[PDB]
């Protein structure tokens, strides 16, 4: 920044735009060289694009270029962390954790089944034989 | 089988071998200890009706031993879509006049249900398709059951990644495909009506039947398999109808 | 429905998310990522935006080689991604210069070793960790002519003269890369 009389004073990056916002200009009177000066000012007026605090659900911001990286928590993910590990439990996802077979339900929680001659254990999702020989067993390897 | 292995006796429990006449006809897929899954158009040339035999717990057929189980088939249930010469609607239910006993060589695999099958099976890359076919294209069967592991592939990417044969079958949708392009592996002709079964999560389901495809293990070629998953209704209504008088019926479809 | 169209791949630092076109317009997507001989995972089930992340997927193994489709609803109509090898394309970071002491007649550099996306042990790993030997930082440094310096570390030891300033600059490479081998300049920093 520019005060009365300064500009008397030689350059000095510390004072200017450390401990001050400086322009261009006078960015290019403490490096001179255009190079320099422009290597100087891509990052110095880039602007910190973590200001937003785009991660959500505790997660971290890292500054880059007119970008961010979040780097979300265990139980996230999402270019901002958006999305809940948590709230995927449908069919499509995965057979919905199911053994076999699997059943949306609109607003409660999905549903587990069995082929017949397997019955569902007690965690719900887990099938195990209800007679000596149940299709898609190999004997031999069981 | 091109370029496949032997199954060990015993691995492939659910593997059917079709007889007519008491020759080598066909492959099979039993699902439960009445009825087998096979391919429609492994019947286009049949004349004795009465002389068709399913046998189970087979692996050399050079070698008698106590696993096998032989029935005649006392139905062959086609979908009335079926056209004889053609491919589209390849699937066969056939009825054994009496079941058969399970034992640790002769186990049923898994008739799944529709949407099981549509939504995760057919994601699950690597599939196993068996038989006592060719060896190589033209070439002579095989003596042992041998058993090949096969990746999946949507039609869309079937199509465009298969050389164009003009005047040539449609793959529909009641077809996938499922092989390699680089002439090294596929299944063939006299593997016809067995089984593409697909492992998942300790269980293994019936997806597809060995149907077609341009000659076996062909360069720009994948092999194609009727797709079980647009049957599923079809076979388990029929599953549950009366025996017909003769040996053939045709069922409609839907 | 129409099918998505320019897929296209955005890592930095393992961050791996797809894009696509075009903006939905009565049509939802479901996005599909696997390996080579590995089954298919759905992701980002039924979203209306053109973005997926792929990030927890992909870190799992960056030396694998992926494929993502994204389907369009209302089989589907799809389109397939090019494939992606993060070690081999995911962009490098920015640096940031961590510090630099001046010692008579020389001085140290030392490049912060930014962390990545890639989690172990319940921690994410540093470009260091990932890459090992296959990373290098390059300074570009002048008395405030051009000088420049190159660490397998993450350290630099130059000569330089009292009394006089310099800047300096670093960046990330993979010699061994292609494409993508250099990441953009740090922020300039001054004696
Ligand atoms: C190249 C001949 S071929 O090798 O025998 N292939 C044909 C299809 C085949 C490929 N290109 C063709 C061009 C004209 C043609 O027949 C006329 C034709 C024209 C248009 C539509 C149709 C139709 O099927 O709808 C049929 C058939 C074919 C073919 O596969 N035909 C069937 C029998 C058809 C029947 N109902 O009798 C057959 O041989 N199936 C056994 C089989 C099993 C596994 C594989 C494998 N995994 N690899 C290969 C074959
Ligand atoms: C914070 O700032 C970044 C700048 O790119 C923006 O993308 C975010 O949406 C905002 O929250
Ligand atoms: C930044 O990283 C995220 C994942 C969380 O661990 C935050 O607490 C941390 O500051
Ligand atoms: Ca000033
Ligand atoms: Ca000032
Ligand atoms: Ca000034
Ligand atoms: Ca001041
Ligand atoms: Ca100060
Ligand atoms: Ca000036
Ligand atoms: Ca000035
Ligand atoms: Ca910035
Ligand atoms: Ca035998």
């Amino acid at each position: 920044a520019n005060a009365f009389l300064e500009e008397l004073r030689p350059g000095s990056l510390e004072r200017e735009c450390k401990e001050e916002q400086c322009s261009f200009e006078e960015a290019r009177e403490i490096f001179k060289d255009a190079e320099r000066t422009k290597l100087f000012w891509i990052s110095y007026s880039d602007g910190d694009q973590c200001a937003s605090s785009p991660c959500q659900n505790g997660g971290s911001c890292k500054d880059q270029l007119q970008s961010y990286i979040c780097f979300c928590l265990p139980a996230f993910e999402g270019r901002n962390c958006e999305t809940h590990k948590d709230d995927q439990l449908i069919c499509v996802n995965e057979n919905g954790g199911c053994e076999q077979y699997c059943s949306d339900h609109t607003g409660t929680k999905r549903s587990c089944r069995c082929h017949e001659g397997y019955s569902l254990l007690a965690d719900g999702v887990s099938c195990t034989p209800t007679v000596e020989y149940p299709c898609g067993k190999i004997p031999i390897l069981e | 089988i091109v370029g496949g292995k032997v199954c060990p006796k015993g691995e492939c429990p659910w593997q059917v071998l079709l007889l007519v006449n008491g020759a080598q006809l066909c492959g099979g897929t039993l699902i439960n200890t009445i009825w087998v899954v096979s391919a429609a158009h492994c019947f286009d040339k049949i004349k004795n009706w009465r002389n068709l035999i399913a046998v189970l717990g087979e692996h050399d057929l050079s070698e008698h031993d106590g696993d096998e189980q032989s029935r005649r088939v006392a139905q062959v249930i086609i979908p009335s879509t079926y056209v004889p010469g053609t491919t589209n609607h390849d699937i066969a239910l056939l009825r054994l006049h009496q079941p058969v006993v399970l034992t640790d060589h002769v186990v049923p695999l898994c008739l799944p249900e529709r949407t099981f099958s549509e939504r995760t099976l057919a994601f699950v890359r690597f599939s196993l398709v068996s038989g006592w076919g060719q060896l190589l294209d033209r070439g002579a069967t095989a003596l042992e059951l041998m058993v090949l592991n096969v990746p999946r592939l949507m039609t869309q990417d079937c199509l465009q990644q298969s050389r164009k044969v003009g005047d040539s079958p449609n793959i529909t949708e009641y077809m996938f495909c499922a092989g390699y392009s680089d002439g090294s592996k596929d299944s063939c002709k006299g593997d016809s009506g067995g089984p593409h079964a697909t492992h998942y999560r300790g269980t293994w389901y019936l997806t597809g039947i060995v149907s077609w495809g341009q000659g076996c293990a062909t360069v720009g070629h994948f092999g194609v398999y009727t797709r079980v998953s647009q049957y599923i209704e079809w076979l388990q209504k029929l599953m549950r109808s009366e025996p017909r008088p003769g040996v053939l019926l045709r069922a409609p479809f839907p | 429905t129409v099918a998505a169209y320019n897929l296209t791949w955005k890592s930095t630092n393992f961050k791996t998310i797809l894009e696509w076109e075009p903006k939905p317009v009565n049509q939802v997507y479901t996005v599909q990522i696997s390996t080579k001989s590995g089954d298919w995972k759905s992701k980002c089930f039924y979203t209306t935006d053109t973005e997926c992340d792929l990030t927890d997927e992909i870190v799992k193994d960056v030396k694998q080689t992926y494929l993502a489709r994204v389907f369009s609803y209302p089989e589907p109509l799809y389109e397939n991604s090019p494939e992606f090898t993060p070690y081999l394309e995911t962009n490098l970071g920015q640096p940031t210069i961590q510090s630099f002491e001046q010692v008579g007649t020389k001085v140290n550099v030392t490049v912060e070793d930014e962390r990545t996306l890639v989690r172990r042990n319940n921690t994410f790993l540093s470009l260091r960790d990932v890459f090992g030997k296959d990373l290098i930082y390059t300074l570009y440094y002048w008395k405030s002519g051009k000088k420049t310096a190159k660490t397998n570390t993450n350290e630099f030891l130059i000569d330089v003269d009292k009394g006089e300033n310099y800047c300096f600059s670093v960046q990330a490479v993979i010699p061994s890369r292609t494409v993508n081998r250099k990441s953009t300049d740090s922020p300039v920093e001054c004696m």
